[PDB]
């Protein structure tokens, strides 16, 4: 039996137990994604592309899709301690500069890093949505400067495209998992558009898989 | 928080007369608002209440069917639908917010009051009617109810409301041993199933007046006749 | 024949121990993951349970009956039985209807599914399918169709005596039941395969249509044979029952009852939802 | 030059480490081996919290060992009635990552933080009905890890900055800073009497310090891993150490040496949280085995197994009372063991 | 040479506390344990009368 208090208060914990459902039924539906890579690799332009202290969170609608975003790179500490706070996430940003593959090399380090990543026990459903930036000065810079000296065990045509296309198969490599994850490499289109809708159109190809998987259809 | 109702005033027998109470300096929506009337000599009178998200309401059986209650909460406005009113229905209607959770204090605040003029359950007794009092003196109110109030899982509904003269009643201390907050430390209650204390240590000034005590174990809700004070 | 009887015989036994096994073991499931209570689970629990309910009291009385040779009950007890199988066959192609528009709706008008399919929508659509069931069942009883057929021993709905109902039986339980079904899973595979040919620009895409629309329109194909004698009976039942032979009724017969535990198969074991978690079952129990 | 203080800190360790192995004469299984074993103790669920909708991390009880606050990455803190699983409260949070939660011992406050480097403060004892943002305490430099209240007006936290740092509610301002881990801090226990806490970081180390100063007493070291979760012995003369090296240790204020190692050869993953009974005779080790052991505190055998949960038990809670213990998992539920 | 200065004046500082036999503060242990089992509703599985759960 309750008393005429205990009927209040349970009724009152179903109304607090009534928005909660809302709350996350909102939650659910909105679409979250993180940023990685290394330092000065295109965080910023691509933060202040799509827009238009320890967790810089982004939000812009587009095409009625909340897009929760999380630039983390903000705070130093053990990555390994909080990166388990982000599974479940529907789809990792991850930024990649073509032209820092000479300098103190970076591209070996922004490629460990991409291993490292892809590869968490974590990190293993969440498809990764990868972003090759700064392209307009790395066709000048590999017309100036050869590849070789990134890659050494390489040969092949020093042009814009072929050195494109063989860094992308390059990174695309790196995960091991490839039946459950899949990687949707991306080429930084100047000032236009195109990488806000490339980013919908994957999380939307992440929410449509995950949508099946949870309904069984897989 | 300010808790202020209108809409009083003179009416002729089995007409119809809506009372609104404007609520501000708090949640409206979370809290559950009564209505308590007051006759012009006589005790307070429980009327009507609603619950926070208008999910159950409850009314007196003296105005059941007769008289609905309703809240807006977006507009933070309470409403009272009176139709038939009667001769004894003249009273002093106060509006009186009230929260339902572990360790809540109901009853906490309580408004001015609609004057409003027309041309089974657990019954309250308090001893006396009326104790007369010096400054630095201790009395002790006394007040019985029908049945044991300590419910199984330990608490015990008794409120004990203080009517200071020509003002508005403040809960003083509620389930009998938990003091209402802003008030004094003098005041104790204590007691044990239908037999109800309230002892008041080295009482002053701004004291004097006429004190209930509420049983809130079960509708309809009940107050004593009400134990007088003067100097 | 005395092979006709035992291949009946095991077809019969095969379907009530996989029926039974695959709706214990979903309808707990169900029951013990709380992940797995979503309101999309909800219609999988009402085609379960209507799976189940002939997998206990009617088919081993058909069992029976078949290793009797004859019809070793009471009437009461025929038009009991009659009516739990007639429950069965009607809820389980109801619910994978429901089923059917509860995926459209989650893997496609996703903005409007919260409201559409909440808790409550979905415990009132999942009564509402099974009075749909009972008021489809029931008349048959004022009809007086319900009687034991020798050539299949079972208390069955027959088809030569009312022609309207059998009809009305063969549009609402196969043209219906169908069509919807059709209609959702090509919807739900032709998005994705949009949604998947948006961002890039083969044995893997075959793979999914065997294992989305080919899997799921399995009902169909069992039920069609028996649906089809219906309305072949229902045209002249003067003439057109002496034209059928008897091959093609029992073979129909034994298929729409394989048919029963095919449901909890795919709907069941096909569902890497409760897949990963059945070996966690028969460790717990 | 630093060559000769480095050489002199090395010799000054090398001291401290002959000072503990001559103090060092029995271990505690030899002093207990005499002692009964407590048996095998079975703790069946009472009650199961649930409203959650994400992986909880953190939970704390109330003083009244009836109302306990837990936080999710859904943004929500939940304040729940344990005897009747009632859900008095739900604060939603700026920031939906938090990695800790705290009930002021009064209980008219509660806190939260994470990886947004504040601690908020949330009121509840409040005229208008909500729970209100009182304070923000900002400028730390890095993810939150412990929040625990001193009283009213002050609160420890513990942050991946290395640093621990005592504030002051009503100012905003910290004013104590207790540095000297050079590893990321991720739990903290108050003693008894709130003169003293210890914490733990990925030194593998367990650093005292004192409230009134600041200045660090002892440093514990003997894991081979980072530190997860800190627990005073009721007593406030020990504390229990749980590590990712899937033991739990047993320290001595006093003594200033490791006291028994808890390991048993089947477990291989990480320890989240530790705690204690009433009396401290068992201590309650919440694995990523997806189940709780508990320990017998004094002879370290694993007297019962505490399995539930479907997931990770992030932290789980002793009530002052002792009579219930409530754990939490990345599941989101909540199951109070009796 | 500011860090190593501060590193060495801080083991020196706390090199120098007093430190008990540890045999003693097992026994304290092992006393502090025996002496509150009774008021242990864990250990002791406490009736359901005076279980509020
Ligand atoms: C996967 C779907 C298509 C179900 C497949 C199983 C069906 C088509 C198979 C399995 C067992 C088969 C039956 C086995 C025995 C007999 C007896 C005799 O009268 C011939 C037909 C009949 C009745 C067969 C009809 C077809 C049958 C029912
Ligand atoms: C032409 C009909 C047909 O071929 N198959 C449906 C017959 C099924 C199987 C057994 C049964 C019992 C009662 C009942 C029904 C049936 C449909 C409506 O009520």
């Amino acid at each position: 039996t309750l008393s005429a208090e205990d009927k209040a208060a349970v009724e009152r914990s179903k109304m607090i137990d009534r928005n909660l459902r809302e709350d996350g039924e909102k939650a659910a539906r909105e679409v979250k994604l993180l940023l990685l890579g290394a330092g000065e690799s295109g965080k910023s332009t691509i933060v202040k592309q799509m827009k238009i202290t320890g967790i810089v969170e982004t939000h812009f609608t587009f095409k009625d899709l909340h897009f929760k975003m999380f630039d983390v790179g903000g705070q130093r500490s053990e990555r390994k301690k909080w990166i388990h706070c982000f599974e479940g996430v529907t789809a990792i940003i991850f930024c990649v500069a073509l032209s820092d593959y000479d300098l103190v090399n970076r591209m070996h380090e922004s490629m460990k890093l991409f291993d490292s990543i892809c590869n968490n026990k974590w990190f293993t459903d969440t498809s990764i949505i990868l972003f090759l930036n700064k392209k307009d000065l790395f066709e000048e810079k590999i017309k100036k400067s050869p590849l070789t000296i990134c890659y050494p065990e390489y040969a092949g045509s020093n042009t814009y495209e072929e050195a494109a296309a063989y860094i992308q198969c390059q990174f695309e490599d790196l995960n091991k998992r490839k039946d459950t994850k899949e990687i949707y490499t991306h080429f930084t289109c100047a000032t236009d558009t195109k990488n806000v809708q490339f980013v919908f159109d994957a999380v939307t190809d992440v929410i449509i898989k995950n949508n099946l998987k949870d309904c069984g259809l897989f | 928080v300010q808790l202020v109702e209108s809409g009083g005033g003179l009416v002729q027998p089995g007409g119809s007369r809506k009372l609104s109470c404007s609520a501000s300096g708090f949640a409206f929506s979370s809290f559950g608002m009564h209505w308590v009337r007051q006759a012009p000599e006589k005790g307070l009178e429980w009327v009507a209440y609603i619950s926070s998200g208008s999910g159950t309401i409850y009314y007196a059986d003296t105005v059941k069917g007769r008289f609905t209650i309703s809240r807006d909460d977006p507009k933070n406005t309470l409403f009272l639908q009176m139709t038939s009113l009667r001769s004894e229905d003249t009273a002093m209607y106060y509006c009186v917010r009230s929260i339902y959770y572990y360790g809540s204090s109901p009853f906490d605040f309580w408004g001015q009051g609609t004057t409003l003029t027309v041309s089974s359950d657990i019954v309250m007794t308090q001893a006396t009617s009326s104790v007369p009092v010096t400054p630095g003196e201790s009395v002790s109110i006394s007040c019985r109810s029908s049945k044991s109030l300590l419910h199984s899982n330990g608490n015990t509904y008794l409120y004990w409301f203080l009517q200071r003269p020509g003002q508005s009643p403040q809960l003083l201390i509620y389930r009998m041993s938990n003091l209402a907050s802003g008030v004094p430390d003098r005041f104790s209650g204590s007691g044990s199933g239908t037999a109800f204390t309230l002892t008041i240590s080295r009482l002053e000034a701004e004291d004097v007046g006429v004190y209930y005590c509420m049983q809130h174990l079960e509708y309809p809700l009940t107050f004593g006749a009400g134990t007088k004070l003067e100097l | 024949p005395s092979w006709l009887a035992s291949a009946l015989a095991c077809v019969l036994i095969f379907t009530i121990v996989v029926d039974i096994l695959g709706n214990l073991l979903v309808i707990l499931s169900v029951y013990r993951n709380k992940k797995l209570r979503n309101a999309g689970n909800i219609f999988v629990v009402s085609l379960a349970v209507a799976d189940l309910v002939v997998a206990i009291y009617p088919y081993p009385l058909v069992l029976m009956s078949i290793f009797n040779n004859g019809w070793n009950l009471g009437y009461l007890h025929c038009q009991v039985s009659g009516f739990l199988m007639g429950l069965s066959v009607i809820g389980s192609i109801f619910n994978i209807t429901g089923i059917a528009i509860n995926r459209y709706c989650y893997i496609c008008h996703s903005l409007k599914y919260d409201k559409l399919y909440s808790s409550k929508n979905s415990l009132c659509y999942v009564l509402l399918i099974w009075l749909l069931t009972l008021a489809a069942v029931l008349p048959n009883l004022r009809a007086g169709t319900l009687q034991y057929d020798p050539r299949i021993y079972s208390c069955t709905f027959a088809q030569s005596v009312s022609s309207a109902y059998t009809i009305a039986v063969v549009v609402f339980h196969f043209l219906v039941p169908m069509i919807i079904v059709i209609f959702c899973y090509l919807r739900i595979w032709i998005l994705v395969l949009q949604v998947r040919q948006r961002v890039k620009p083969k044995p893997q895409d075959f793979r999914n249509f065997v294992t989305m629309f080919v899997v799921f329109v399995l009902f169909a194909i069992c039920w069609a044979p028996l649906n089809f004698i219906g309305l072949a009976v229902a045209s002249d039942p003067a003439s057109m029952v002496p034209r059928i032979p008897e091959w093609l009724f029992v073979a129909s017969y034994y298929m729409a009852y394989f048919n029963s535990c095919l449901n909890a198969i795919i709907y069941g074991l096909l569902n890497q939802n409760f897949r990963k978690e059945y070996r966690r079952i028969i460790v717990s129990l | 030059e630093l060559d000769q203080l480095r050489q002199e800190a090395e010799q000054l360790k090398n001291q401290i480490r002959d000072a503990r192995k001559a103090c060092a004469d029995a271990t505690l299984s030899q002093i207990t081996n005499n002692i009964d074993p407590v048996g095998r103790i079975q703790m069946r669920t009472r009650r199961t919290l649930r409203g959650h909708l994400a992986k909880i991390y953190a939970m704390h009880w109330g003083t009244d060992s009836r109302l306990l606050v837990s936080a999710s990455q859904d943004g929500k803190l939940i304040i729940w009635d344990s005897y009747t699983t009632n859900k008095v409260h739900a604060i939603p949070l700026r920031s939906s990552w938090v990695m800790t939660c705290a009930y002021a011992p009064s209980g008219n406050y509660v806190a939260c933080g994470g990886l947004d480097n504040i601690c908020s403060i949330y009121n509840l004892k409040t005229r208008e009905g909500n729970v209100r943002v009182s304070r923000e305490l900002a400028g730390h430099t890095g993810y939150l890890s412990c929040c625990r209240f001193l009283d009213d007006n002050q609160i420890v936290t513990s942050s991946g900055d290395t640093t621990c740092a005592l504030w002051d509610i009503e100012t905003g301002q910290q004013t104590t800073t207790f540095t000297g881990h050079t590893g990321d801090v991720m739990s903290l226990s108050l003693a008894p009497d709130t003169r003293l806490f210890v914490s733990g970081a990925c030194d593998a180390s367990a650093k005292l310090w004192d409230v009134r100063e600041g200045m660090c007493r002892q440093t514990f070291t003997g894991h081979e891993s980072d530190i997860n979760a800190i627990c005073f012995f009721p007593n406030g003369n020990a504390f229990a150490t749980g590590s990712d090296d899937a033991t739990c240790r047993l320290f001595d204020l006093r003594a200033d040496q490791e006291l028994m190692t808890y390991s048993h050869d089947n477990i291989i993953c990480g320890i989240t949280s530790v705690s204690f009974s009433k009396s401290g005779r068992l201590l309650l080790a919440g694995y990523d085995d997806f189940n709780c052991n508990v320990w017998d505190a004094l002879k370290a055998d694993r007297a019962g197994v505490l399995a539930g949960h479907d997931n990770r038990v992030s932290c789980l809670g002793v009530t002052d009372d002792g009579m219930a213990v409530a754990t939490g998992s990345w599941d989101s539920f909540l199951k109070i063991w009796n | 040479i500011a860090q190593a200065r501060k590193l060495v004046e801080q083991l020196k500082m706390e090199a120098n506390i007093d430190r008990i036999k540890v045999s003693k503060a097992a026994a304290d242990l092992m006393a502090y344990c025996e002496a509150h089992a009774k008021e242990d509703p864990l250990l002791t599985p406490v009736p359901a009368s005076e279980n509020p759960f």
